[PDB]
């Protein structure tokens, strides 16, 4: 069943991309032509000489093969479904596959009949192979996609048994939808208005069979929303800890027991009742600034074991693009695993759990264990530079000629980066070496070191990930993996900043210098390599994660009044995987060493924001 | 000085 | 397979090794085969004389035509010219007779007793050669009374001719062996490694890479390395490079350019020869393999490789202006292709697409202009992303133009002179017919392809004569050259 | 090359003639050895009985691991348990002495030791099952057990 599956989606991708290229739109421009030309030769009287015999009987041939052309496409998609719904009944193993089947679904929800028969045959597949992409099924109830009735109601009745079997990975991406407007409520198009419906539609349906889990999921939310939207203005000042009012419902929020908490992530089972997990059971009193213009919260909450949990509400921002990018993350991370290859590796990207619960605002897990590079590398009291190479020029220095130097010219740039590199050596090296005294434990983390460094250099390059600085990388103090944080802005974002990024990633000197006497040749190079290799292989599922935008745009765009910089960085990163760029083809050995290049050369790093720390 | 590029 | 009667699959065997590169593992092999098999036939024993003269191994012991050929070596080596003539006069005759007495009918079985008989001749001239004393003269027209002989036999089979060099390796090992130090010692060592380098391209235009690595390996032995790398360096990248080996290929073959265009100093025309060479082959390679930018690389490569060779070209050689030429094509086929792929690029749907979202912002950004609207993050971003576009977008255009130029202007500079490469006029003509809109390239064409021979365009003579229609309105200057061409050749060639 | 000791070029032609799959061809190699060369070194040795005993090469005639399990083969071969049993106990008391010998600290090392005494424990089981007599059931549950065992294996590497 797999093995047809396959041969039939093959075969109608083929005919996709024919139909969509530039011949087939000439052929059709020829077929036109000789349309009408045919009917103008049937207006007028004119006799049948050779000639028109011949357009005559080129055009029918066009036609015949055309609709065979149509009828065959057809038969394949219908086939391609029939068999993923076969395969999917009765299967275990072949579990990853369910996206194509979407792939094959949402975007051909014109035909009725393949409707009819997700209805009739595929309403029978378990709703627990859906979880991942349950996003995407959640993204899909907007009008635009006018395919008739019967498949916004297969796709509802499908959303609600879903939501039914597994309620924790459901109602808080179903209230995280409605709750589009909830912050100008509490202090718009017919797309979102009818998206917004839905949605309050299988929350009631939801709440009709559990009404007090839900009401409690949603009067937490509420609670998230309402401390998010605190005015903390006035406490920007204090960073011991200030007391949370106890106007604010979230205080009086306690004792839940069908709530569990959303920052950490649940091993979902085959079964539909959940009596081993964590929940909620008290809040802290008091909550932190972590620093910025936006005053994010910082907050801990006591659960039903009694460990305390630490969570970041981040309040006048937009963390959808942050759900996204854990998506695709923990996405790449199933892919490395299942590959054979970069299995026996271990390649592995750190996650940590994000949910959103409104267009401007949302909560993330806070990562525990870890330390900022910055913090470890240039700290002004104890800094490695300083404690190791007191000689050597310190950080105040640099960022003073740095100042001084922003409103020079690109010569003076130059020079005075090199300058700069030439007084401060690396000093990275040294971490693992004051950490780990034993040598096998040592080797051990730097090899996974070197291993994360790549994998999230690749996926940073591919997702265009420009902010990477020295405070949003967090490396751990036991697994010494590197951890991004902040994601604040990606999808090729730093050009838009007044100082554009002419790197893919970070790779400055003190990373090269950690990663061993080998530098980037060896362990990275290889790693990069396999990650470019497995990325090739599976861009049809990073492009079926990454195409939840179009229909559920978020905040910052399509303001100021199928979406423009939607399409523009779906095509850019489609061009990245398949390595096309302005037509030119890329090896991924090639492709490797030119990201290398690019981001090892002193004149992109001359050039980049003197905050990033391109000399650290 | 903080160290992101704002805006 | 041990189904096979051991009469045939012990020559297979034996066969396959020596085709294998492997000559220690067949010598003790053999060795063993014969401890275990007391007596021998006479194919068998006809392998084993033959890889005893091949491999030198002295310390073993009618007469096949190995075995006579190992005993003229022995004499030869043992200055015995009377049984090693002797030897010969009898192999000659027991081939003759043996290739007579069957019934003949093909010709496919004349060549390997033709082989044979040209073995048996060099041998002889070898050893007239070697009957009183060596010269330089005498080595260096046996040389190229050789390498003319080798050129004859360039459409052989690899089969008849990989016996002839082996011979010829040998004896060059066993000259080398017997010369006294002198300056002849290192003439023979040259003429050595020329053989060997032949040997290594002969062998490796028919699928094979064992055999020159065996001839690199010999070089290596004989020949050091130095400050200025020799010739057989390439041959060395060529070889790893057959082999799949890419990555060590080039990092040989950057270190030879790195040692060369460091220490060169117009020592030597052969070394600026072999430079340009290098840097044509390097080219090449990252053309191929797409490691680099294009931008990059033809202008450290390619442009580097055509002025070396143009800045000393005073005396007009023959080995001078063929790699001139082959520089120029290699550059002129470069550039042709990434013309080529630019514009399948341009006429993709994707740069539809692309070309479509550019007129929407365009609009987009003339609307918000028009109208008084207050500068916000959105407008900044669309503004400096349209503005991105845009450069990208003359960047190719201007980038497009430029290779258009640098092939056309190469397909003229490789035609002006050249012979070898004359069926590549239709590109050019591919690459000004479908171009002549622009003028720059129509006036670089009447400046410096208006003395190109009229004897080059006959094939094409009517695709010329069918570009008269006005509809390619591309100026007067483009109408007015090719009615001239056109003049020219008729006048030339009139039938 | 011939610049490589012998030391260690036969032992990797040896060991590249094995994973070509040429065995015949290594025998007559390493005859030709023997002929050419008089005394065995402590590798080559391993070696030809390694080779002997893979190649079923009966013929031929402490001692290292490969001799004991060839001699654990022939002594099965001619229906004798009592030097076959001490071989293998002995080839299990070298394998142990040997590997607790070196410092260790690595854990890659220990992938060859265990495959030699896994080899050992299979002989050991294959030896109590002919020790008799040999029924079908008996074969089926020896197979099943060797087939779940290489499932267990099936992460490991070729090599071991
Ligand atoms: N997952 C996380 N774990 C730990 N600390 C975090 C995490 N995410 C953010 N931070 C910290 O939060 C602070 C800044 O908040 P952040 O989430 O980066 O949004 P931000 O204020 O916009 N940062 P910036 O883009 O520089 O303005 C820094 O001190 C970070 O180290
Ligand atoms: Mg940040």
């Amino acid at each position: 069943f797999l093995s047809l599956a396959r041969f039939s989606d093959t075969q109608y991708q083929r005919i996709e991309n024919y139909m969509k290229s530039s011949e087939f739109e000439n052929k059709q421009a020829l077929l036109k032509r000789a349309k009408e030309e045919v009917g103008l030769l049937r207006e007028h009287k004119i006799q049948t000489n050779r000639y028109t015999v011949k357009v005559q009987r080129e055009l029918e041939l066009d036609e015949l093969a055309l609709r065979a052309l149509k009828e065959d496409r057809k038969r394949f998609l219908c086939k391609a479904v029939e068999n993923y719904i076969n395969c999917l009944l009765s299967g275990e193993e072949h579990d990853m596959w369910v996206f194509r089947l979407c792939s094959l679904w949402l975007e051909n929800s014109g035909v009725s009949e393949v409707n009819g028969m997700m209805k009739r045959d595929g309403m029978k597949i378990p709703t627990y192979k859906f979880l991942p992409l349950m996003y995407q099924l959640a993204a899909r109830m907007g009008t635009k996609m006018m395919g008739g009735l019967g498949f916004h109601e297969v796709l509802n009745n499908l959303i609600s048994r879903i939501s039914m079997d597994h309620p924790h990975h459901t109602l808080f991406i179903i209230l995280a939808l409605a709750n589009a407007n909830r912050d100008e409520f509490l202090t718009s198009s017919q797309l979102d208005e009818d998206r917004t419906e839905a949605a309050n539609r299988i929350i009631c349906t939801i709440r009709s069979r559990r009404p007090q889990m839900v009401r409690s999921v949603e009067a937490l939310c509420d609670a998230y929303i309402i401390l998010a939207n605190l005015d903390a203005t006035q406490w920007k000042t204090q960073r011991k800890g200030i007391n949370i009012p106890a106007d604010q419902p979230i205080t009086k929020l306690k004792n839940l027991e069908d709530v569990v908490v959303p920052t950490m992530e649940i091993k979902v089972d085959h079964t539909g009742e959940y009596g081993n997990l964590v929940t909620i059971q008290s809040f802290k009193a008091e909550f932190r600034l972590a620093g910025g213009v936006n005053l994010p919260k910082i907050i801990d909450c006591v659960g039903s074991d009694g460990k305390e949990r630490r969570q970041l509400v981040k309040g006048r921002d937009d963390l959808r693009q942050d759900a996204v990018m854990q998506q695709v993350f923990q996405m790449c991370n199933t892919l490395l695993q299942r590959n054979t290859e970069t299995r026996k590796r271990k390649l592995t990207i750190c996650t940590y759990k994000v949910v959103p619960l409104s267009q401007r605002s949302g909560v993330l897990e806070w990562c525990t264990g870890t330390v900022p590079i910055g913090e470890f590398l240039v700290n002004n009291e104890d800094g490695a530079h300083k404690r190791y190479r007191p000689n050597d020029f310190s950080a105040f220095q640099c960022q003073k000629k740095m100042m001084e130097v922003q409103k020079k010219s690109f010569e003076e740039k130059y020079e005075v980066f090199m300058d700069v590199c030439q007084n401060f050596q690396p000093v990275f090296r040294y971490f693992c070496m004051e950490k780990f005294l034993d040598p096998a434990i040592w080797f051990e983390k730097r090899l996974a070191y070197t291993r994360s460094v790549a994998t999230s250099s690749i996926v940073g390059y591919i997702l265009g990930l420009g902010d990477r600085h020295v405070q949003n990388i967090l490396i751990n103090e036991q697994s010494a993996e590197l951890v991004h944080i902040d994601l604040g802005v990606a999808f090729e974002q730093g050009k838009i900043l007044p100082t554009p990024e002419t790197v893919p990633f970070r790779l400055t000197r003190d990373i090269v210098d950690g990663m061993g006497i080998t530098g980037v040749e060896g362990v990275f190079r290889r790693c990069c390599e396999k990650t470019m290799e497995v990325m090739r292989n599976s861009q049809e599922t990073l492009l079926t994660i990454v195409e939840v935008l179009l229909y559920d745009p978020l905040f910052d765009w399509t303001m100021n009044p199928f979406n423009k910089v939607a399409e523009r960085v779906l095509m850019r990163l489609q061009e990245k995987l398949k390595g096309v760029e302005e037509g030119t083809v890329l090896s991924v050995g090639g492709q490797v060493n030119l990201l290398i290049q690019q981001a090892i050369d002193p004149k992109n790093l001359s050039r980049l924001f003197p905050g990033w720390k391109a000399w650290v | 000085p903080p160290l992101s590029q704002e805006t | 397979e041990t189904a096979i009667p051991s009469s045939t699959r012990q020559a297979g065997i034996i066969q396959a090794l020596q085709n294998l590169g492997l000559c220690h593992i067949l010598s003790v092999y053999l060795k063993g085969l014969d401890y275990e098999n007391k007596d021998w036939c006479p194919e068998l024993e006809e392998l084993h004389y033959q890889a005893a003269w091949r491999n030198m191994q002295w310390d073993h012991c009618g007469t096949s035509y190995h075995e006579s050929l190992y005993n003229a070596l022995q004499s030869l080596r043992d200055r015995e010219f009377s049984t090693f003539y002797e030897s010969l006069k009898y192999a000659r005759v027991k081939e003759v007779e043996e290739m007579c007495k069957r019934s003949l009918e093909s010709v496919y079985s004349l060549y390997p007793t033709l082989s044979r008989l040209q073995a048996i001749g060099e041998l002889e001239s070898i050893g007239e050669l070697f009957s009183r004393s060596v010269t330089h003269r005498q080595l260096s027209e046996v040389y190229i009374k050789w390498q003319k002989h080798s050129q004859l036999l360039k459409d052989s089979d690899f089969s008849f001719q990989e016996p002839i060099m082996a011979l010829r390796t040998v004896i060059l090992e066993i000259l080398m062996e017997k010369e006294m130090d002198n300056s002849q010692r290192e003439c023979i060592k040259d003429i050595l490694t020329k053989h060997l380098v032949e040997l290594s391209i002969l062998a490796r235009t028919f699928k094979n890479t064992q055999l020159p690595e065996r001839a690199i390996f010999q070089i290596k032995q004989y020949n050091s390395v130095s400050c200025g790398v020799s010739e057989w360096q390439l041959e060395e990248a060529q070889v790893f490079w057959a082999k799949k080996e890419q990555s060590l290929a080039l990092s040989i073959l950057k270190q030879m350019i790195k040692k060369l265009d460091a220490s060169c100093a117009a020592n030597n025309p052969s070394l600026k020869l072999t430079y340009t060479e290098c840097l044509r082959v390097c080219g090449n390679w990252l053309a191929e393999t797409c490691l680099e930018n294009p931008a990059v690389i033809m202008q450290t490569y390619l442009e580097k490789a055509v002025e070396v060779a143009g800045n000393y070209d005073g005396e007009s050689s023959d080995e001078l202006r063929n790699g001139k030429m082959k520089a120029f094509l290699s550059l002129a086929r470069f550039s042709d292709t990434q013309y080529q792929r630019i514009e399948n690029y341009m006429k993709s749907s994707e740069f539809e697409n692309k070309q479509a979202l550019l007129k929407r912002a365009k609009e987009e950004v003339g609307l918000l202009r028009e109208h008084k609207i207050q500068t916000n993050r959105y407008t900044v971003k669309v503004q400096r992303e349209l503005e991105l576009d845009e450069l990208a977008l003359r960047a190719l255009k201007e980038d497009r133009k430029r290779f258009l130029c640098k092939a056309v202007e190469n397909y003229i500079n490789c035609l002006l002179s050249g012979e070898e490469h004359d069926m590549w006029v239709f590109r050019l003509c591919s690459l000004w017919l479908e171009n002549s809109g622009v003028s720059e390239v129509n006036g670089m064409m009447k400046r410096d392809g208006m003395k190109i021979p009229t004897y080059k365009f006959l094939p094409l003579m009517y695709q010329l004569a069918a570009r008269m229609g006005t509809k390619m309105m591309g100026g007067l200057g483009f109408h007015e050259v090719l009615n001239n061409l056109i003049s020219r050749i008729s006048m030339d060639h009139p039938h």
